[PDB]
């Protein structure tokens, strides 16, 4: 082509990319580009909204599980196949939500919120590291403890030059598949010397003793990069700038007026501005009174400073840094900037709903995945265990269909409305129309049928026996 | 000066080596865990 | 007959050698103390000070 060799006169002539893969261009400084990324989501506003925005729109308040048993598959009845649906649903319902806080070794997290920590790890840092562990101690029923673990606790120990199969902390077979990572211990204090271990991925039995959670780019990508790669700089200097205007306009500001007399300063002050009645170096403050007019000689002059106008563009090129940064973080506009002026509903509708179908994106990449993770591994030991009794005529057994009774999904916060008439009235035709189900409708507003149908029923009974009114709901 | 001289090849015709002994005789590795190595025989040999 | 790794024998070694370092901040302060509650003057020199 004609770009593609030097450009129109030399232009990127010197310029020549290191054609490399995604891991040479990510290993050598992967410790200073996160250092950089967790720095500047730390301690910048708008990054932090943005963080904030994804462990809030991803996952939300709630994080609710719905599992469907693969009974075609499995030739089970589906009966059989919804009983133990619903004794799992009760076993999770009862055993992630415990105010133990038991299910994480640390005490201090419950499920959704560990949920919320994985996916801002992910989008923060680009990958995700949690772990399974058998607890030793009887009192509980569930000797299974969880534990997410931040990248910056896998490393490759002497952080030597990379080799073939260990790789920056993560072992990887011959066709490049991972089977075994190299975690160290807390680096607080870092004074004290620094252990590492290693853990194989999975248990030789089948149990996942790991999870790795990422989105890789490229084949052979074994770490994932943060999303903030592209806009790290563009965002610094932003945050500089902001700083040093404020810093500007404060100096500009403070000066105001000055005096251009010939005596000596405490009489130029006592004489045209007032000061003085000393009690008994400090210059001379000057008594805040009202409509002050002096008198001046030659060689005498008062003169205040018209200062600037101290939003020469500053407002409107921050507003164009901010689209970029937008653009590059994949939400919209108004919500990171908290920006909504001069938007039609259309326009505004637009934005929210493609930012919506990002985030949803997201979701099933990141959160379902690690979720399904968790859950097959929790599922196992409750197998085991024997806690809710498998059907007895099942073809295959849970060794290998594992994904075939674990399959099952999540729901977290709802697309919420924008409107919320539109919506309902959307829902309501749909269903008159037969054109969807009250599993789509409830899994967009935040339910399930199931309990919702149980409900139902329970208020009408309980109606009933007041004899107040029966619902919208008869015979 | 005018000498934009676009380059072609870079051939390195550098060496011609391969161990194979790597492979015929020293099979197994013991990297140490100690300092020191002690290693013994046993002689046959009987009137 | 049971030998170790010596990567723990160093590991181990650094502890000790905190230990001795804790150990002897530690007595600094007790002998400042027992100066200042013995005679209320106190002073403190050696050599490079």
């Amino acid at each position: 082509y004609h770009g593609g060799g030097s450009g129109f006169g030399g232009q990127l002539r010197s310029w020549n990319p290191p054609s490399e893969s995604v891991d040479a261009a990510l290993l050598p400084n992967f410790t200073r580009g996160n250092a950089r990324a967790d720095d500047l989501v730390r301690n910048n506003g708008y990054a932090a909204n943005a963080i904030q925005l994804h462990q809030d729109h991803i996952v939300g308040s709630f994080f609710r599980l719905s599992h469907r048993p693969s009974w075609r598959y499995l030739g089970i009845g589906e009966e059989e196949a919804r009983a133990f649906s619903r004794e799992v649903e009760a076993a999770w319902k009862e055993f992630a939500e415990d105010d133990c806080c038991c299910i994480d070794v640390e005490r201090k997290r419950t499920f959704t919120m560990m949920i919320r920590e994985g996916v801002a790890m992910h989008a923060f840092n680009g990958e995700l590291f949690v772990q399974a562990t058998w607890d030793t101690s009887s009192s509980r029923l569930f000797r299974t403890q969880f534990r997410m673990v931040s990248p910056k606790r896998i490393s490759n120990p002497n952080n030597t030059g990379d080799s073939r199969n260990c790789r920056a902390g993560v072992q990887i077979n011959d066709s490049g598949a991972a089977l075994g990572y190299y975690v160290s211990e807390d680096g607080y204090p870092g004074w004290m010397p620094q252990k590492w271990t290693w853990i194989p991925r999975e248990l030789p039995g089948g149990r996942a003793s790991f999870i790795h959670v990422f989105e890789p780019v490229e084949d052979g990508q074994t770490r994932g990069a943060n999303v903030f790669y592209s806009v790290m700089e563009q965002m610094k200097m932003l945050d500089t700038l902001q700083n040093t205007q404020l810093q500007s306009a404060i100096v500009k500001a403070m000066y105001a007026a000055t005096i251009e007399s010939e005596l000596d300063t405490q009489s130029a002050m006592d004489f045209i501005l007032g000061a003085n009645s000393q009690e008994q170096y400090a210059a001379a403050p000057v008594r805040l009174g009202g409509a002050k007019v002096p008198h001046l000689m030659p060689g005498d002059s008062l003169n205040l400073q018209t200062a600037q106008d101290t939003d020469n563009g500053y407002s409107v090129f921050e507003q164009s840094l901010l689209r970029y940064i937008a653009a590059g973080l994949g939400v919209s506009y108004e919500q990171l900037s908290r920006n909504y002026a001069q938007m039609s509903y259309s326009t505004a509708r637009a934005s929210a709903n493609e930012s919506w179908a990002y985030f949803m994106g997201r979701r099933k990449f990141v959160a379902s995945r690690q979720a399904s993770q968790m859950f097959l591994c929790w599922l196992e030991e409750a197998i085991v265990r024997r806690v809710v009794t498998l059907p007895s005529k099942a073809r295959f057994s849970f060794q290998e269909a594992r994904s075939a009774w674990g399959n099952c999904d999540w729901i977290g916060s709802g697309r919420m409305a924008i409107d919320g008439l539109k919506e309902v009235q959307e829902a309501v035709m749909l269903i008159e129309a037969g054109l969807s189900t009250y599993e789509k409708e409830c899994a967009k507003r935040g339910d399930d049928y199931q309990e919702i149908f149980a409900q139902q029923v329970r208020e009408t009974m309980e109606r009933r026996a007041a004899g107040l009114k029966p619902p919208a709901w008869a015979a | 000066m005018y000498t934009t001289a676009q380059l072609l090849a870079a051939n390195e015709q550098k060496f011609k080596f391969d161990p194979l002994f790597l492979r015929l005789f020293f099979r197994e590795s013991y990297p140490f865990t100690t300092e020191k190595v002690y290693l013994s025989q046993i002689p046959g040999l009987v009137n | 007959q049971n030998l170790a790794d010596p990567a723990y024998r160093r590991r181990r070694i650094i502890m000790q050698n905190m230990r001795d370092e804790e150990l002897a901040i530690a007595q600094v302060e007790e002998m400042q103390a027992v100066s200042a509650v013995l005679k209320g003057k106190y002073t403190m020199t050696g050599e490079a000070f």
